């Protein structure tokens, strides 16, 4: 009121997620479905969807640099160390890309190039 | 007056200021006056602009926070209150501020007018120019400051 | 203490609960294990991560009577 | 874990559309894009149509 | 005590240890010290691998809610308080937990020291180490905990 900014306590960026999971539904069979909507303090985005049983996920990711990228899982929750996977977007270099365990798909700014 | 005669000049010099254009916050690090150029600004950077003319230099980019603390004015009339009798007792040069949230600003002229920029908002390509006071004294909100630069430092 | 004193703690008729503090900690609840989180400090990175599976609903110290 | 965006011209619902344009990742581990003309097919290995 | 003769093993054998590494829940399915290849295992996973060498079994994950109900330990000190004089009647082997909302734990050792794994969340590469409680002692949180095997079941 008196002409003064209302400062923050904590001016630290913070970190959002939506967690959904459940436990079953009116099927019967368990809920093994769980999704987030991660944000971290470095302006992060990731978007993912996963089935924790089953050992699958499926991820659309947002790096801090603006690199797009979206990773399909089928035998590893986690991203690293991934054998069968499949990548599509915008790496932190301009460059258009499709990649999988064989040789990828790229399209640089001048030329089409595999 | 300083703010009497740089508003003088403004209004005598407005029809040939069609170069500036309107944007929402733009922050052109180039003098419009200085320059043929077209060149996008708004209020608070052209109230700048102006002033840094002078010796007098304010602070980019002058945003509202400028007025809550700097010193550089004191309010004639706050916030809250609407009266169009007393509209007559202002004088040239003070600022008019306009929108619930200090969205615009303006500078007041003789003949019950005022100069600001109105437009579309997503980049609006309408010039600099001048409106009566009649259609937008609704979102007049009632604030309104003067200059003084004698005491300052 | 006003890490712990400052607590806007309420429980909904439904027993999901909803959170807040000092601190930048702000937990949010919905049916089942599912909730929403967010915190600055890297200590408190647990509380509101997604590394390999996220946080499991009872790591929350805020989910316990 | 589908990836899958759909543009649709004279249908809101997705089921029986006409005119539309389809591209992601299907449930099966293929990038695609498709229409009503034949697809565009990257499957593993090779490129198909 | 079984837990204190745990904790002196673990403290002869800390150096020998460098195969574990650090990582936020890593539970992997191969105990580590069965295994010459490295593995990631956090606290709770170290703890549980720790005692189920002898012929106790306990539970797995063995998350936070293991120590809320299952009986097999009995508070020393609250949680909310922090005395700092008071930290050398602890003995070793006693369960040191950290952070705000249980994050992570830790092993107490004799000379005002704590075993755990320290390191950056995404995955640190670094090993299992001892540090001093000096400069952690103010994440300790005040709880601790003590086992008990002879009366259970």
């Amino acid at each position: 009121g008196n002409k003064t900014l209302i400062e923050p306590r904590i001016q630290k960026a913070p970190n959002m997620l939506f967690k959904h999971q459940g436990v079953f539904y009116d099927d019967g069979t368990p809920d093994n479905h769980i999704t987030t909507l991660f944000i971290s303090e470095r302006g992060d985005i990731r978007a993912s969807v996963l089935n924790t049983e089953t050992q699958k996920r499926t991820t659309q990711e947002m790096s801090s640099d603006g690199s797009y990228r979206v990773i399909k899982q089928d035998d590893d929750l986690m991203l690293d160390e991934a054998q069968v996977w499949i990548e599509y977007g915008i790496s932190e270099d301009n460059k258009f890309y499709i990649k999988n365990d064989k040789h990828k798909f790229e399209f640089t700014d001048e030329g089409i190039y595999i | 007056p300083l703010s009497t005669i740089l508003a003088l000049d403004l209004n005598d010099n407005l029809k040939s200021l069609s170069n500036i254009k309107y944007m929402f916050k733009g922050a052109p690090k180039e003098n419009p006056f200085g320059t043929d150029k077209d060149v996008y600004i708004d209020t608070y950077n052209l109230l700048y602009w102006l002033y840094l003319g002078e010796d007098e230099e304010l602070a980019y980019p002058m945003n509202i926070n400028y007025f809550f603390t700097e010193g550089r004015f004191f309010t004639i009339f706050g916030k809250g209150h609407k009266y169009k009798v007393d509209v007559s007792k202002f004088i040239v040069g003070d600022i008019l501020f306009f929108g619930r949230s200090d969205t615009n600003i303006g500078i007041y002229v003789g003949d019950g007018e005022f100069i600001s920029m109105m437009g579309k908002f997503p980049k609006d390509e309408t010039p600099i120019g001048k409106y009566k006071l009649d259609d937008y004294w609704n979102e007049f909100n009632g604030r309104v400051m003067r200059f003084d630069e004698e005491v300052y430092i | 203490v006003y890490k712990y004193s400052s607590s806007l703690y309420e429980i909904l008729p439904s027993l999901n609960y909803k959170y807040d503090d000092g601190e930048g900690t702000s937990i949010r609840t919905y049916n089942g294990k599912s909730f929403f989180s967010m915190t600055s400090g890297e200590e408190e990175k647990p509380q509101a991560t997604d590394f390999y599976t996220g946080t499991e609903y009872q790591d929350l110290f805020t989910s316990y009577y």
